[PDB]
């Protein structure tokens, strides 16, 4: 009942990063404090490793899996933006803002920082266990897929649209909105699918599947904890940015279905303000008039 | 936003379910009250004008020496007494915008719109007070409209040429291709559009000194010429125009053709050069029958006959070419070219189509050369012969390249002044003084065709103005009657002014002689037809003037058997697409595109009126798309039976409408004798 | 050396089936004989059938199995554009053309016919052979990639090129070559990936990798005869389209880096008118000798 | 496969660790036993051939008509009796696919190696029995070779001109720029590489004739010179080559560069026509010292002047330009722009470089005019006068276009024979008979340009071969000592050539009176330093020889001052890229690529072992990629001290080296005086 809509709307969501001009943001990054280009760089680091494993492995995983054409159609489209445009849009931005040292040393930096390396080995990790024909290593991934779509792409996403908000960095901030936009339809789309698996099951193997579920909730957000304070600590921002991943973890259980999770917060304004001619032969008729 | 745009643009604001039009002349006002006459440079007196002018290289010293000061200060009085008034915003903007001469730094106004028809008039004269004062009152009453070339530039030292259509013979020779090449660039550089004929040129795969499969076709021409014109570009003011003319019968017709196809690639496609295809009447029949036609290899025939194959007529040459086995032909089908043809118009507006036996079956000038291709508007048709550019240090044969002069009849202007005759006869005197003062140093043929035709184009415009402010449809019969009589009445002055200049002159037109003019053929259908006005409204609109009966045109025909014409060819209809706004008339003899047009001038908007327009000739006022397209067919060919040359004729389409429909409406003209066929705008 | 510049060609070619209005087509379609009608049809459901392997698999396991970021993106890019674009425009112009029930009778005949079929799966087992980390047998797959991409489709590629070229449907020849213009450069690229895997053998080991794809070139080459002859005899084509098998032949063999294998021929006409140095700065003392 | 194709490639099988050269013998025994034999056209004696060759539109009549057919017997005999056998497959492979003639469908041979070295040597004896006979030995030895074009060309009927290269001066003005296309197309017609100098025209954003900003700079006459190049590509056999040389003050040398840039955009990419670049002493003095230097507008220097920028010397004239208000430039990096050279060089192997001051030092004919640019192969280095191709009907003023006759020294085979003195003489009477019967109809100022001038190009190949084959190093002080004493023998014989040809017709080239030949200045480093080898293994290369001393150039000085000479220019040192092959030589004075080369022809691959290359010459062939290239200037210096025109010097690079390196390397060659570099190269 839904797929051709999805594919009608990402198709038409269709975009890429050369359409932003991002030479206007030369002077509102010049003039950020060195903590707060920091913080920006590994924000945005963070956001391009989560968009290049769900490319390169993620969605081409699951539309592998996932039965009919159009399905796989529109899973292959998600997978294409994931790598080959919201991955790429990240190094448009580095490569403006940026000096390739500084850019050599934030993707050294991805590599060995622990919390991006184990929401990543979690990850990617339930994606290369589905196993064929077994529907319920599927829907876990599609959980795990829900939750980097839904709730781990926002510790990253705050900061660029805290900084839109106030009318600062807006071409990056409108490229970073682009793939936002692109996330909450993949993350609802995903979620549908989780949805038709857990309700083929009983009500024993349903109550299962919500445990797991909620046990990798609490597990990936204990580790994005960590990353939060780790990034925003030095901006001031931790606790603000916390209040915002809780936030979306409720939207993520949402889609797939679940109650929300965490109590409602205040988030801060200033983010919320972030967001040919026909032709026809000729008759020995049209010679005489 | 200053205060006569928003004068303007309250237009479109809609009171009391109205367009307010009224507003447009305030906005006039303030256009002359705020910006004007704030930025018009003032002078005590003539004298001191005329010397800062003078002295700053603005004008020219040759054609105001002509006059004592008296006669010209009596020439800018007689200009200033008619206290003419623009009616709307956007005739004055464009001519102190396009045509009001300025300063060097381009911030002050040194001409006004009587100071440039004073200038004009003064050079149209050529020393004669009265004369200049004539032509004042022509141009002030806004009868006689001298072309854009003509308008800007007359009496300006820093000007490019007075003539801007330019139609070059290509022989097939390196030579001459580069020749071609070095005169439409030397053209463009005068301010010229250049359209070269490529018939005569040989195909691609033809031999070079007997070596096969060597040469390029006309398709590397055209990317040379289109390069040329690129370069060439007034000295990076305007776009260089050129236009390639091609028989349909040459083998390259469709390489050429696939020239303007988007899908072509950057080797193939030519984007600064517009393409005509000229469309014999074997084409059409051939077509018809759905026969597949043979597109010939034009050196073979050239080496099989010692002619080119677009210099004999094909009507008798086809067959003839077709059992030749000396003659290479490709094998084509007709009615698919038919459709490639109406596609190619469809998507780009090209190419120009020519029907070569519609235009030389009433051609006067036959002996000398049958009108092979046509202009860069496609409505200059006239005899041209191919130069023989040689190698250097030997002598060139120069042949006749065509070169017309232009200027528009204001019908509205002209028939409220009961004043056809003199206006005609006044024109034509003022094209002839701007042929005659014409000499172009790096076109041979050019300027030799220009000493020996004579070749002068006096068109009309605000027809459908002119129809609308009297309550006649464009596509009524009334409207076809009333252009009858108009044109026909044109032709007679025209040709009885040609004749009266022979007279005075002593000379006529090189090779006059053996034209239809001599022999009387011209005059025949007008020596039996009368063209009197069938209906009574039309004859009401024509009161107060003579119509020409058929014993007036037995005179004429006499007269001009007596003395001889000095013109080789006297009329053609040209687009006039920036002096109608000045003068205040809808372009040419086409039918208004928009009723009100919206522009974006900087970054400013802009609303334009058609002139008259008001909620009682709202209906009459009706747009081009919306009309059928046969009928603008059937008053073309009206007009055209009075016009010796061709007449700018675009089809006006909508998207609804097929190729089918396209070439319907290129069949139909090709019936009722349309000589060419300008172009395909799609709404 | 490559993937950047292929990635900027890929995404500029970016198009849609909806760009292109296909129902003026009907205008010729109604004007051909039965047997040019079926060849089309035939010709047709073939070239979907093929690329729905690629789509669903050659792509996808070649993304899979091919190592860095960059290429598995442009990888993915062609299997949406397989899977998203492609798909759907055979769809689309097949129920411009035909009713629903000679679509599936077309599709049923097809399915079952045996020139067809092999080359489908003959291709299609080499897919499945590739075993992880053995750049051997990924070399083989891309061998088979790159002779669907740049010549087993153009049997077929031949009869819509052949209408196009005569003004005959007009809309889905258009649709054809936009089609045709993605194949060709997906067999150029995956033939780059595949000359990187041959560079890397030995000598040995290069000339039993050569004797591999004229031996699979061989067989794909002698099926395409009978296929051809199945298809193009009741339309009086065959010789020229046999013709035109081999001259794409030898492109897909030039893409593998392999000399041509057949003679030089000329084309239908018809046919063919349907279609940094290190910079290093001067230090001074670089002006004295 | 054909078997002498196999037996080439049986070369690379190597057996017991060795190449087989051997194999490559029989390969050529197999290719005339198999093809070349069967492939012959022959008749039952010499007569029926040459009257087949006459009739039949191969051979022109008037050649052949100056000999009795019996001395025509006698000189065939004579070019038959050497029994000449082609030491290796490629080499009979080339010529009989590129210089043998062959009938009309090109399926038979109609001449032989003999055949062809005998009508060449008929055509340049003009009458001589005993010339034309010298001339047979001077070429079935293989101790001369004349140029593509004239060893193709000689005597036939279909031939085109034998002149291999023309180099344009083109003037700032349309009627020059489009007479420079015109030129441009008719001697690629006549097939000849056209070398233009686009320094005089006025730079983008220059006025013409007081509108200001209106040129579109050298990249529009760029754009034209390319489409003209693409449009004549000789009859569509031979892509047409065009070469543009501007100086590296022009303000548009960035934008002239950017026309090769791999990112270029369409409308500024230039894709057929070579650039090459001419620096000044002054622009590598400002990049040494860092300073900022200027590029000017030369139309502002024109009117200020009233000289052409590059008319006048740099050195002397850019501190007046800078401060000079009435003068316009533009502010440049010099170290950037040689940067951008290097990067431009590295990418794509242009521009061409050319040391003007390095050329003007020691040039003979400063007084006529420096030379400001080079041909396409850049090693022409001519005084030019730049044309005034005026308007239609008014006289042009015809300059000097520069235009010299190839011809290349077999070095192995002259030194062979111990035939300097003699090949030299022969060569340069030779290339003054290809001179004296040239003659350019379409082009004036070449035209006039060979009659004044008399210039011929004297070129040397196979010197790496001869070295190689010798035992020396190319990188060695030994062979830059035998490269001394070789080309210092080649200049004197060639100025006694030019001296005895100008006593034995009383005439001298124009302006020689006030050349450095007629002051004695030229001879000045001849007569007081000796060039005889300082090495006794290149004195024993040179025994059976006499080297002329100080003495010897002493009176060959006084004899030019009584005599003076027929020749304003005598050696330059060509490519010579397909007819080093046919000679069994290496390419001109450039060290070899590759030791064998593998060339793909139709499907087939064949393996080119350089001349003489063996297992113990192995390491003498040393590949030029290989080698210093500091050495390699060094040894290009050395021979470029005894050669008046240039020498086509190409840059043999690695990949791993940057462009740095290539801007030393540049810095090197113009610090020893190397006038132009070629092409970069890169491995
Ligand atoms: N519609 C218009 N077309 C042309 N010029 C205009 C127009 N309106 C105003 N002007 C110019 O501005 C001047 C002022 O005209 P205005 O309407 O104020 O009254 P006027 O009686 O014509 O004035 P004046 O004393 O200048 O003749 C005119 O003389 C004329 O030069
Ligand atoms: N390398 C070569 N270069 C040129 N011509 C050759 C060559 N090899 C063979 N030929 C030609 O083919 C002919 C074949 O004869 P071949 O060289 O085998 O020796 P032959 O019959 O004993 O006579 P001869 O050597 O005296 O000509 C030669 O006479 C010559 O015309
Ligand atoms: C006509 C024309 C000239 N030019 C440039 C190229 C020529 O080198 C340069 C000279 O043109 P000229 O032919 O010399 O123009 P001119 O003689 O009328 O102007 P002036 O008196 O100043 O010499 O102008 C263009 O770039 N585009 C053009 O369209
Ligand atoms: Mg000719
Ligand atoms: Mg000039
Ligand atoms: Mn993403
Ligand atoms: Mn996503
Ligand atoms: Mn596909
Ligand atoms: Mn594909």
């Amino acid at each position: 009942d839904f797929t051709q809509m999805f594919y009608n709307q990402n198709v038409k969501q269709f975009w890429l990063p050369e359409e932003i001009a991002l030479n206007g943001d030369l002077l509102t990054w010049k003039y950020l404090g060195k903590n707060e280009q920091d913080t920006y760089m590994k924000v945005l680091a963070g956001l391009t490793l989560l968009d290049t494993e769900q490319g390169n492995t993620g969605m081409p995983i699951v539309a592998e899996h996932v039965d009919g054409h159009q399905r796989k159609a529109v899973l292959n489209f998600m997978a294409m933006m994931e790598n080959a445009v919201h991955a790429k849009s990240y190094s448009n931005i580095f490569m403006t803002l940026a000096p390739t040292e500084t850019i050599n040393e934030v993707f050294e930096w991805v590599k060995q920082n622990k919390y991006l390396q184990k929401k990543a080995q979690m990850i990617v990790g339930l994606y290369k266990a589905i196993q064929k024909d077994d529907e319920i290593s599927l829907f876990k991934a599609m959980v795990a897929s829900v939750y980097l779509e839904s709730f781990l792409f926002y510790s990253g996403f705050y900061y660029p649209l805290y900084f839109y908000g106030q009318g600062k960095l807006m071409q990056s901030g409108e490229i970073i909105n682009l793939i936002l936009r692109d996330e909450a339809i993949h993350g609802v789309y995903v979620g549908l699918l989780a949805q038709e698996i857990y309700n083929k099951q009983t009500e024993e193997k349903k109550a299962e599947l919500r445990e797991f579920a909620i046990d990798l909730l609490n597990q990936l957000y204990e580790n994005e904890l960590e990353y939060t304070e780790d990034l925003y600590d030095q901006v001031g921002l931790s606790h603000d940015v916390k209040k915002f991943i809780r936030y979306n973890a409720n939207k993520a259980l949402m889609n797939l279905g679940f109650d929300p999770y965490f109590e409602e917060e205040d988030i801060n304004p200033i983010v919320l303000n972030g967001l040919k001619a026909t032709v026809e032969p000729l008759k020995d008729d049209d010679f005489y008039f | 936003v200053p205060k006569w745009i928003q004068l303007n643009n309250e237009i479109m604001i809609q009171k009391d379910g109205k367009f307010q039009f009224d507003k447009d002349k305030e906005a006039v006002h303030s256009y002359f009250v705020d910006y004007i006459n704030q930025n018009t440079v003032f002078f005590h007196n003539l004298k001191e004008k005329l010397d800062y002018l003078v002295e700053n290289q603005y004008y020219e010293e040759e054609f105001l020496s002509l006059y004592s000061f008296e006669d010209i200060k009596e020439v800018f009085k007689t200009a200033y007494a008619k206290k003419f008034r623009f009616p709307s915003f956007m005739s004055a903007f464009k001519f102190y915008n396009d045509y009001a001469l300025k300063t060097n730094d381009k911030k002050k106004i040194l001409e006004r719109y009587e100071d440039r028809i004073s200038i004009v008039a003064l050079f149209f004269a050529n020393g004669d007070t009265e004369k200049a004062k004539e032509y004042v009152n022509l141009m002030i009453n806004q009868e006689y409209q001298p072309s854009t070339p003509t308008f800007l530039n007359a009496g300006r030292k820093r000007r490019g040429e007075l003539v801007s259509c330019f139609l070059l013979e290509v022989n097939d020779s390196l030579n001459d291709i580069s020749r071609a090449i070095d005169i439409s660039m030397q053209l463009s550089k005068l301010g010229g559009g250049v359209s070269l004929n490529l018939s005569k040129l040989r195909a691609k795969g033809e031999a070079i000194k007997d070596v096969e499969n060597a040469t390029k076709g006309v398709v590397g021409v055209m990317k040379l010429l289109d390069n040329a014109f690129r370069y060439a570009d007034q000295m990076g003011q305007r776009q260089g125009s050129g236009a390639a003319y091609l028989n349909i019968f040459h083998r390259d017709i469709n390489d050429f053709l696939d020239t303007k196809k988007i899908s072509a690639d950057e080797d193939v496609r030519v984007k600064t050069l517009s393409i005509g295809v000229v469309i014999p009447d074997k084409f059409v029949e051939l077509a018809r029958e759905d026969k597949a036609a043979y597109v010939f290899y034009p050196h073979t025939i050239y080496k099989e006959y010692g002619q080119h194959m677009d210099e004999m007529d094909m009507n008798e040459m086809y067959d003839k070419f077709v059992d030749n086995p000396r003659v290479k032909k490709e094998k084509i089908n007709p009615r698919k070219l038919l459709e490639k043809l109406a596609m190619l118009r469809s998507e780009s507006g090209y190419p120009y189509i020519m029907f070569q036996d519609n235009v030389n079956k009433v051609h006067a000038n036959n002996h000398i050369s049958k009108v092979k291709f046509s202009n860069l508007c496609s409505e200059v048709l006239q005899a041209s012969q191919v130069s023989s550019y040689t190698d250097y240090d030997e002598e060139d044969e120069i042949g006749l390249d065509i070169s017309c002069n232009l200027g528009s009849l204001n019908i509205l202007n002209v028939m409220e002044h009961k004043s056809i005759e003199k206006t005609v006869k006044l024109a034509t005197d003022s094209l002839t003084h701007v042929s005659e003062t014409t000499d172009i140093r790096n076109a041979p043929a050019v300027r030799r065709a220009n000493k020996a035709m004579k070749s002068i184009g006096l068109g009309a415009m605000n027809l459908h103005g002119y129809l609308a402010q009297n309550g006649i449809a464009y596509e009524s019969p009334e409207a076809r009657d009333f252009a009858n009589t108009f044109f026909m009445m044109v032709n007679f002055y025209s040709i009885q002014r040609s004749a009266e200049i022979a007279k005075e002159k002593g000379e006529t037109f090189d090779q006059y002689e053996g034209s239809t003019y001599a022999t009387g053929e011209y005059f025949d259908k007008y020596v039996s037809t009368d063209f009197s006005p069938k209906y009574e409204k039309i004859a009401n609109l024509f009161e107060g003037m003579h119509i020409p009966t058929t014993e007036d045109w037995k005179k004429l025909k006499a007269f001009v058997a007596e003395h001889g014409m000095y013109h080789s060819y006297r009329l053609c209809i040209a687009p006039t697409g920036s002096i109608s706004y000045v003068q205040s008339s809808t372009a040419s003899v086409m039918p208004i595109m928009e009723r009100i047009e919206e522009r974006t001038y900087g970054n400013s908007k802009t609303y334009y009126p058609m002139p008259g327009l008001a909620s009682n000739n709202w209906f009459f006022y009706k747009e081009a798309y919306d009309m059928d397209m046969f009928k603008v067919v059937d008053m073309i060919a009206t007009i055209q039976q009075h016009i010796d040359q061709g007449i700018s004729f675009t089809l006006f389409l909508k998207d609804t409408m097929t190729t089918r429909d396209l070439n319907r409406i290129d069949l139909y003209a090709h019936h009722r004798g349309i000589k060419t066929i300008y172009y395909a705008r799609t709404k």
